[PDB]
């Protein structure tokens, strides 16, 4: 129990506490292991050792070797250890590992924390646990407490010690295994050579490796307990071990330990690593640290949000470190200081506000009262903060000045009187300023710590005295999109449901010159009704959470018509006065209700989506006393506090179906990054002010005062920024607000124009020191002005540059400024390349630099080609903005863009012509820019077009047609296996070859996929509307009339009885999948129920698909009859005419009824013709064509019926659809996952058990499984927190140029089942990983040669009650599971499912599968197997004949999504809860994660063992068993053996080691030469006879070439008949006819072995054999003696083939066969005469013989199939004989024999190599050859026989296999 | 198990080679036997 591990006995519990207490005052002393080492070097050595003996374990254990139980833990759980070796060496730089104090244990400098952690694993069982380690920490802290950070890094050091121990154990077990194998080799070498002198030499050579304990354990056991043993090796080993005081019993007990202890320690290490990984530490740190004990009383620190608590702890640690004072006293002094600052709070009547002195405005006072030394960086930051905005602009101005000086000195050789250079530089250095600002931002991000706010943590929602109104300012000019507006309101409410929050919508309809149109009110009435309906759906506690406000459009001046008082600014102000009470507001009666207090208002926006639990976090930060404005009395500015909050906004990846390349150019950072929390802002980290864009929450009192007291009139869209000038806007940079980005270039131009319009009316607000504005606000307007003026300055500078001189050198000039723009974005990438000054050694983090390089290049190209357009837009915008209020005035084609702009080409041409005239040398540079600029609208239109997305693909029409027809063929399963027999549920399985049976088990996943497949089929236009509703009715009724457990289901269920097959085990994944499918179905039902008018027409495409199916199937008709093919071209002309007619009909857009009636007439005529041609041609394939035509004409009839709806009395239909929608949604939302939540490791339990009410043991911890979909519902329902999603999966593995998501058993369905349901986006990591998975799957298929498609399937292997079984499959590259490359099973449906990303390759793979027999009546089969171990004869692959329901449903869903651009993803997402939970998706692809580390594929597949014997004459004998369950036979390598049937045998055989001449034998005799020999190699064996023997499974082969002739014997056992067969095949080589004769010999003995061997003469006499009419079958059976013997009639037949009809030759008398004085080795039957005189009857020595003379021709082959049969009686032998008397018949039974041998093989856990080993054991167990018996000395004093009866062992007929444990 | 049997078979393997190609030396037929005198039956 020692090894090299770290063991210190076991302290149990309550001893750790006082142990640590003693260690506190008296520690060090000594440790179990421990030595002097360097942490970094030791970690590197540990990692190197793990890689070394992990590669060693990988290269071994697969070639075939024993594996210790401590080894597979390192193999199967290598991902755990390879993640555990991380974190360590990543959380310990050269600074964090030095600042902590050390204890100097044993003389060497040793830090305290890891010294304490050293004994945690040593004094325990090497298993970590929370309670034990907390007890140790408490015991150690009983005297001396720990410090902040010291307590933090306990798990890291624990993991380090654990991996060190693991490395020790791993190297020790590797050494032990190597020593064991070396000892085995040495002892085998010793026993191989019988000499004794060489033994001494070998012993003296290996003496250097005997002192180790793990060398004699196997050695001594092998010597003492073996077969041959020895007497000299033991005489030396025993003496050596007795020397040096070691003996032997100590050695024999040493191996009893150090192995089980190793296994236990390794398992404990694995469990400890898992427990460290999954368990949290924040709650542990709060509950353990003594600092939190002080701060959890008399103050609200216990509820102040986790991030603010971390900031408090960090500040406390920083103060305690630099200032010479302990942390506890620092905290106490801070608490006292906070107490001495007065309560000064309404809600703060109790507790104490502690942040005012830690992070408040009294930090300096505390630091000066405690004696703190500020850091130099802190001094610089404080000084530059005191230097206000001057320090912000100083670096920018300095860099710009350097830029102008450099360019002026470089451009100092130009001529000209130097009157233009200064103005040129002044107007030119705008991009230089932009680059300077970017560099400043990069520097501050790299150095200055980002600023974070402080706030509460409303775990119970928004409390009283805090009410927030979310008001979206828009307009109600929406006839139909008012539904969209209320849906957006519902989504916003669903985002943050908990708390006292209310939602209102404010409107002011369009802009009309008049006052009121006197109609909008009723337009509003519907709205005021619709919202009322929403209230009925949400009215809880008598609280209305939805309100509407409407403005009355008061006239002001002009232009904007009547906007009341002002624009949206005026609307918000009016709302402000209304909220505090204002009866005479400019609003409308009725819709003017306000929910009382509501002191706080959130603005949000229309298209913006609110993140989950976002405003709740904002409410706490706002409500915190530190962040509360105080209202400066002298002026409404608020010196300290925050009245405006603005969270950061990042664009979403795509905008649904609108995703153009323009989106991926002007916005790179798209989505949310969970790793980052705070983004460093220059304006906040240095000045603590932000810019308000109009999306943020704010108060009422201070905001209203500061906004009313300063603004007179003239406010436009820029006023929001002006609001920041009258308050303190703070950028949170912690809460994400996603916002869609417009795709059309025109929309971007309009938005830029609107933004630039408002930025130029603030010039009076800047040039005038009066009014009121922040000092930094003027800088904000200056920055906006320069950012707007950059394009105009660029254009002017460039044109003047090539206008003045531009001789040669100015060319270089046009290269430099274009570089300046390149500076602007690329500097941001500078933050991604610096490894924090190479503090540590990074892992394989990739580069992926080309992606952003190309993105930057594209962005620069777009900017440079739009320079002219942007300059024109800015010029006209500024001209308009000055001409207003400065002079006292106040979709389409390329032609559309041309006419809209009409500016850049003409201006560019004018400038080029004006500049190229002077000098006549400025055109060479001007022409390229001008030609690029005049073409700008072309590239603008090209980039404005939507590109290919995850839904819209360039699939042409032929691919779509093929997919549609494949789907229609596949849907036959649901068409023919859904019946109104109280089932209404598709069976899970359907067999078709092995007497097909319909399965009676159904799962919720099957029900859901069937339901969505029905929806997809109805969308395809395959069935009638009424039929679809009837099927929905049946499915819903069956589901509700079904047993449920708290809403959940018991997974498997019966169909006819609707009961549970086995235990009522609830499946978590299946319930979630069913709920999602039901949600999607209900949403779609609502979608076509809201307007059931246009949905009743039909797609009118399915009939074309089935017509194409008939066209394709017609080509498979073997039309080669006597009457030629008249019906064939009749049918084809009819079908092409029908196709033309339907094409013309669909060309017509009026959909004439007479057209579809004529189509039905044509269809029924075609059906009649098909029936006519079928009843004349009795073929098994024309029935398919006829039924296909019949289904076609039901399809046409259904379309007609859907075309004959009244469209008037539709209210019953509408109410039925509404009721079904409501019931489906209620059933879906009735789910209850809360009880399935394990609040110990988060995640989800695999399932629930109705027995003992217990959960399952395992959990799901991977983001690459279908469980993800369920997780969405788990978040959609709101029963789980958000951290559960982030606390699982998210693993990346390198492959190709990128990284892919790691999946357990990495098939495709893990990556395809989720996206089959909900919608993904191109920019997401999910779509990228799916595309990768597809690419690598195709690559693996190409490498293996076989087409890809490895997925869930049924491997080609049988069992009793044939079901083909079912298991999971994957690829070893992306599976993280050993045992994936040994199967190589291909499932066609995987190709269909993986069609959303590559339709052409999927179709090509499907065609390749179609080239083989992978198609059946019900569409595609289950799968095809290429595994050699499960493939018969010479076939390349075997098609498994199964049909599955969920596979077909997945295929139908995939093809529907591909054809209808992901319609399912849209209808599933058409529920507001789905949009609420969708922001949890979207995310952000990383390209910087710490990626892990990893014709062999062809050889990796399992291969069957082929036991081949070279020469079965001089080598050791080989035997093989064959069984039929009730009939067994023996076949030796020489051709001997016996035949046993149900205990009693048939052919006599005796175990003679020296003779071996018993069994059925085949003899070949030449006629002309007169020579004779045997088919096998034993009795005769003539000269030459190149022979070989193959003992594979089932069949046995004996091949022999004698020169010019080849004879092969195939020995087989029959199926379900109790027979044996021998195929003798003789083939000639030379061109000469030869005569040969065959003879079969076998002695029939129907007895139970012992009876014949006791008194043979009785068995000889009691045999009655005779020959029947048509003589070729000789029968035999014992004569009836008593009334208790079976009789067992046997028979033998020749079954001549490939020959004429000739009489046989038989002889049942062995006396006339042998010769009375000879043996089988030389019989008289092969002499010249006495040729089988055919004597039969009661022969005293009965035998079975059959002779036939066969003339083998020259070149060809002749085969004869001898058969033997045994049956219980005579009345049934006739059917067995006639079954084989039929010609051939060697097949059919052969494949059945192979299948049943596979059944027997798989019924027990036996491998082919195991089978060969078992047969090798049997060869010694049966034959008295004893090469592995006991020792000669051991067997010389035992074996008394009668003594064995004491152990109740018969010892009469028993080989007795011994085994010693 | 399944490894000891394979190891034992290889260690128990490996002069009786020239006796295989000799086949059998046909058979012997004698010219009856001389029926001498001095015999009761
Ligand atoms: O009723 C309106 C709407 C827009 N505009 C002007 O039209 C331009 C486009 O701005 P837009 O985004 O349509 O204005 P809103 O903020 O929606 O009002 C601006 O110059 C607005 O001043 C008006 O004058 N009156
Ligand atoms: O499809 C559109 C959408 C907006 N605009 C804008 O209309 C203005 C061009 O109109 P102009 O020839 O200047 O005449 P007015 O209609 O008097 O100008 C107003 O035109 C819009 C008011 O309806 C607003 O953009 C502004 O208040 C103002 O420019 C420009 O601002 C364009 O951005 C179009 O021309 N076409
Ligand atoms: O085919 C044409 C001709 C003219 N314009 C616009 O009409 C104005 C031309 O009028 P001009 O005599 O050059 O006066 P400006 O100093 O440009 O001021 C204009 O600014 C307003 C905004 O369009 C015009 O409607 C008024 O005629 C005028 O005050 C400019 O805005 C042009 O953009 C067009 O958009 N398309």
């Amino acid at each position: 129990d020692h090894n090299d591990s770290i063991r210190a006995s076991y302290m149990t519990i309550e001893e750790l506490h006082d142990a640590g207490a003693a260690l506190s005052r008296d520690g060090a002393d000594s440790l179990p292991g421990f030595m002097e080492f360097d942490f970094f070097e030791r970690h590197r050595e540990n990692e190197k050792e793990i890689l070394r003996v992990y590669r060693t374990t990988a290269v071994d254990a697969e070639n075939g070797a024993t594996i210790t139980p401590a080894a597979e833990w390192l193999l199967d759980n290598h991902y755990v250890i390879e993640e555990a070796i991380q974190e360590v060496r990543r959380d310990f730089p050269r600074k964090f590992y030095r600042q902590l104090p050390t204890m100097t244990v044993g003389g060497v400098t040793i830090p305290r924390v890891m010294a304490l952690g050293w004994l945690y694993v040593a004094h325990t069982h090497s298993t970590v646990s929370r309670e034990n380690m907390t007890a140790l920490v408490d015991g150690y802290q009983t005297s001396q407490t720990l410090q902040i950070g010291e307590l933090w890094a306990l798990p890291s050091i624990i993991r380090f010690v654990l991996i060190e121990n693991l490395r020790r154990i791993s190297i020790r077990v590797e050494r032990s295994r190597r020593m064991r194998q070396k000892a085995n080799e040495v002892v085998d070498e010793i026993i191989r050579l019988n000499d004794a002198e060489a033994s001494a030499a070998l012993l003296k050579q290996v003496d250097s490796l005997v002192d180790d304990p793990t060398f004699a354990t196997q050695f001594l056991y092998r010597l003492r307990n073996g077969s041959q043993t020895s007497g000299f090796a033991v005489a030396w080993l025993e003496e050596r071990l007795h020397a040096a005081g070691t003996d032997a019993e100590n050695v024999m007990m040493s191996e009893h330990n150090r192995l089980a202890s190793g296994n236990v320690t390794m398992g404990n290490i694995v469990k400890s690593l898992r427990e460290i990984d999954d368990t949290e530490w924040s709650v542990w740190f709060e509950e353990v640290s003594h600092i939190d004990k002080v701060l959890r009383e008399e103050t609200d620190y216990e509820i102040l949000d986790f991030g603010s608590r971390n900031t408090y702890r960090n500040t406390i640690e920083l103060l305690a470190r630099r200032s010479p004072r302990t942390e506890v006293e620092v905290a106490r002094a801070a608490v006292e200081m906070a107490r001495s600052d007065l309560p000064a709070g309404a809600d703060e009547n109790h507790r104490v506000n502690v942040g005012s002195v830690l992070v408040g405005q009294r930090r300096f006072e505390l630091e000066k009262a405690l004696g703190y030394r500020p850091l130099a960086s802190q001094h610089i930051v404080r000084s530059m903060r005191k230097f206000n905005w001057l320090a912000i602009a100083a670096p920018v101005l300095l860099i710009t000045a350097v830029a102008m000086l450099a360019v002026g000195w470089f451009l100092a050789k130009a001529g000209m009187p130097w009157y233009v250079v200064t103005a040129f530089l002044l107007m030119f250095a705008l991009p230089a300023s932009e680059g300077a600002t970017g560099l400043f931002n990069t520097l501050v991000t790299f150095f200055v710590k980002p600023f974070r706010l402080v706030g509460y943590e409303f775990k119970n929602g928004i409390p009283e005295d805090a009410r927030t109104l979310v008001a979206v300012p828009c307009m109600l000019t929406s006839r139909d999109s008012v539904d969209e507006m209320m849906r957006n309101i519902e989504v916003h409410y669903l985002a943050n449901p908990h708390g006292e929050i209310y939602f209102s919508l404010v409107s002011d309809w369009r802009d009309a010159p008049y006052e009121q149109s006197d109609e909008d009110l009723e337009i509003l009435d519907y709205a005021k009704r619709e919202l009322a309906a929403l209230n009925s759906r949400y009215a809880f506690d008598g609280k209305t959470r939805f309100y509407l406000l409407h403005r009355r459009r008061i006239y002001n001046s002009a232009e904007e018509c009547w906007m009341g008082w002002e624009r949206k600014r005026g609307k918000l102000h009016e709302l402000n006065m209304l909220l505090r009470g204002d009866k005479d507001t400019t609003f409308l009666g009725g819709s003017n209700i306000v929910p009382a207090d509501v002191k706080y208002v959130m603005t949000l926006d229309a298209d913006t989506r609110l993140m989950r639990d976002a405003v709740t976090k904002l409410v706490g930060k706002m409500h915190h006393p530190i962040n509360r404005p105080k209202i400066d009395p002298v002026s409404g500015r608020v010196v300290e506090g925050y009245g405006l909050l603005q969270p950061r906004v990042t664009p979403s990846l795509t905008t649904g179906k609108d995703a153009s390349v323009f989106q991926r150019v002007f916005s790179i950072n798209r989505g949310i990054d969970p790793y980052v929390f705070t983004v460093s802002d220059v304006y906040q980290d240095l000045t603590s002010e932000g810019t308000f864009t109009g999306k943020g929450l704010y108060d009422v009192d201070a905001f209203e005062a500061a906004l009313k007291g300063r603004i007179e009139e003239n406010s436009i869209l820029s006023h929001d920024l002006l609001e920041g000038s009258f308050a303190r806007c703070a950028l949170v940079t912690d809460v994400e607000l996603v916002e869609d980005f417009p795709t059309r270039y025109e929309v971007e131009v309009s938005r830029q124009h609107r933004w630039a319009r408002g930025d130029w009316q603030l010039l009076p607000f800047i040039i005038d020191r009066a009014r009121g504005v922040t000092a930094i606000g003027r800088w904000k307007m200056v920055d906006n002005l320069r950012r707007s003026l950059t394009p105009i300055a660029w254009f002017f500078a460039s044109i003047l540059g090539w206008y003045f001189m531009d001789p040669l050198g100015a060319l270089i000039w046009q290269i430099l400024l274009i570089f300046s723009l390149f500076v602007a974005p690329t500097l941001s990438l500078l933050s991604g390349l610096v490894p924090r000054s190479t503090d540590i050694v990074p892992q394989a983090h990739f580069f992926t630099i080309w992606s952003e390089i190309r993105a930057t290049n594209a962005q620069v190209a777009l900017r440079i080609v739009f320079i002219a357009d942007a300059a024109c837009m800015m010029t006209d915008a500024i001209v308009r903005s000055l001409y207003r209020l400065l002079v006292s005035h106040k979709q389409g084609s390329i032609v559309d863009y041309y006419r809209q702009m009409w500016h850049a080409p003409v201006v560019a041409m004018l400038g080029l012509l004006f500049a190229a005239l002077p000098g006549d040398n400025a055109f060479l540079i001007g022409i390229p820019f001008t030609l690029l600029w005049v073409l700008s609208p072309a590239v603008a239109w090209y980039v404005s077009q939507s590109a290919e997305t995850e839904d819209r693909l360039f699939v042409s029409e032929h691919v779509s047609f093929e997919l549609r027809k494949i789907a229609r063929r596949t849907w036959r399963y649901y068409e023919a296996f859904v019946t109104p027999q109280e089932n209404h549920l598709p069976p899970d399985n359907f067999q078709e070859t092995p007497e097909p049976i319909v399965a009676s088990r159904t799962s919720p996943t099957n029900i859901g996929v069937y339901l969505l497949s029905v929806i997809s089929a109805r969308q395809f236009g395959w069935i009638s509307f009424a039929d679809t509703l009837e099927r929905i009715e049946n499915t819903i009724q069956t589901v509700e009339k079904m047993e449920k457990h708290r809403g959940h289901l018991y997974n498997w269920y019966h169909t006819d009885t609707l009961q549970t097959l086995g235990p009522r085990y609830v499946s978590a994944v299946d319930s979630g999948n069913l709920a999602g499918h039901l949600i999607a179905v209900s949403s779609a039902c609502r979608d076509w129920a809201e307007a059931p008018s246009a949905h009743l027409q039909g797609n009118l495409d399915g009939i074309g698909d089935v017509a194409g199916i008939l066209r394709e199937t017609l080509k498979a008709l073997p039309d080669n009859r006597k009457t030629l093919r008249p019906l064939h071209r009749r049918l084809e002309e009819r079908i092409i005419g029908f196709s033309n007619a339907l094409a013309s009909v669909k060309r017509e857009h009026e959909f004439a009824s007479i057209r579809v009636i004529n189509l039905a007439v044509l269809a029924r005529d075609i059906q009649k013709l098909a029936t006519n041609v079928d009843h004349e041609v009795k073929s098994a394939q024309s029935a398919e064509v006829t039924r296909w035509a019949q289904l076609l004409v039901e399809s046409c009839e259904a379309h007609i019926s859907d075309s004959a709806i009244d469209l008037t009395n539709m209210e019953p239909l509408r109410q039925r659809l509404a009721s079904l929608r409501d019931r489906s949604r209620n059933l879906a939302f009735s789910m209850d996952f809360t009880f399935l939540y394990r609040k110990d490791r988060r995640l989800l339990s695999i399932g629930y058990r109705v027995e003992s009410k217990e959960l399952d043991e395992a959990c799901y911890d991977l983001l690459a499984s279908e469980c993800r979909l369920t997780s969405l519902f788990a978040i959609a329902k709101g029963d789980l927190p958000t951290e559960h999603w982030y606390r699982l999966g998210r693993q990346v593995v390198p492959i190709g140029a990128q990284g892919a998501l790691v999946s357990w058993s990495g098939s495709m369905f893990e990556y395809l089942m989720p996206p089959l349901v909900m919608q993904e986006r191109q920019g997401g990591i999910l779509n990228q990983t799916n595309n990768l998975i597809v690419k690598e799957q195709m690559n693996h298929g190409r490498r293996l040669g076989t087409p890809w498609g490895i997925s869930e399937a049924a491997f080609n292997a049988r069992d009793h009650n044939m079901n083909y079984q079912y298991t999971n499959f994957g690829v070893p590259t992306l599976g993280l599971k050993r045992g994936l490359g040994q199967n190589a099973v291909i499932a066609p449906y995987a190709s269909i499912l993986a069609s959303q990303y590559d339709p052409d390759g999927a179709l090509e793979n499907l065609d390749k599968l179609r080239k083989l027999g992978a198609l059946g009546q019900y569409g595609f089969h289950d799968a095809v197997d290429f595994t050699p171990t499960r493939v018969p004869d010479g076939k390349v692959c075997a098609v498994v004949y199964n049909y599955y329901a969920h596979h077909h449903g997945m295929s139908i869903a995939a093809v529907a999504n591909v054809a209808f651009d992901g319609v399912l993803r849209e209808l599933f997402h058409s529920d507001p809860v789905i949009e609420a939970a969708e922001l949890l998706l979207q995310e952000k692809a990383p390209r910087e994660v710490p990626v892990m580390s990893a014709g062999k594929e062809q050889a990796d597949l399992l291969r069957a063992e082929v036991r081949s014997i070279a020469d079965p004459a001089v080598r050791d004998r080989e035997v093989v068993f064959l069984s039929n369950g009730h009939y067994s036979t023996m076949l030796t390598s020489t051709g001997a053996g016996y035949s046993k049937w149900n205990g009693q045998a048939i052919s006599r055989w005796k175990a003679d080691p020296t003779d071996d001449r018993w069994g059925t034998f085949i003899f070949l005799r030449d006629t002309t030469n007169g020579q004779w020999w045997s088919a096998t190699a034993e009795p005769r064996v003539i000269e030459g006879e190149k022979t070989k023997t193959i003992f594979t499974d089932d069949k046995a082969e004996f091949h022999k070439t004698i020169g010019d002739l080849q004879s092969v014997v195939e020995c087989i056992v029959a199926t379900e008949h109790d027979a044996e067969g021998r195929r003798i095949t003789l083939l000639n080589v030379g061109s000469e006819d030869r005569y040969i004769e065959v003879t079969s010999y076998m002695e029939p003995v129907i007895a139970s072995e012992d009876d014949d061997n006791a008194h043979p003469l009785f068995s000889r006499m009691f045999v009655q054999t005779e020959i029947g009419r048509r003589g070729d079958v000789i029968r035999a059976w014992r004569n009836r003696r008593s009334q208790n013997e079976p009789g067992t009639v046997i028979a033998h037949l020749a079954a001549d083939n490939a020959g004429p009809s000739r009489p046989t030759e038989f002889e049942t008398d062995r006396a006339k066969f042998i010769g009375r004085g000879r043996s089988l080795r030389e019989a008289a039957a092969f002499d010249a005469g006495a040729t089988l005189s055919s004597s039969d009857g009661f022969t005293l020595d009965p035998i079975l013989s059959l002779r036939r003379t066969v003339r083998v021709p020259a070149g060809k082959k002749v085969s004869v199939i001898f058969w033997t049969i045994a049956a219980p009686s005579r009345e049934e032998v006739d059917k067995a004989i006639d079954r084989y008397r039929h010609p051939d018949a060697f097949a059919h039974e052969l494949v059945h024999a192979w299948t049943r041998t596979q059944v027997q093989m798989r019924h027990v856990g036996v491998t082919s190599q195991q089978a060969a080993a078992f047969q090798h054991l049997g060869r010694y167990l049966t034959y008295p050859d004893m090469h592995l018996r006991a020792d000669s000395e051991t067997l010389k004093t035992g074996l008394a026989s009668q003594r064995a009866l004491w152990p109740l062992a018969i010892s009469g007929d028993f080989p007795i296999f011994s085994l010693r444990i | 198990i399944v490894d000891q049997i394979n190891r034992a078979v290889s260690l128990f393997a490996a002069s009786d080679a020239a006796q295989a190609r000799l086949p059998v030396p046909a058979f012997p037929v004698a010219e009856p036997v001389e029926d001498a005198g001095d015999l009761d039956f």
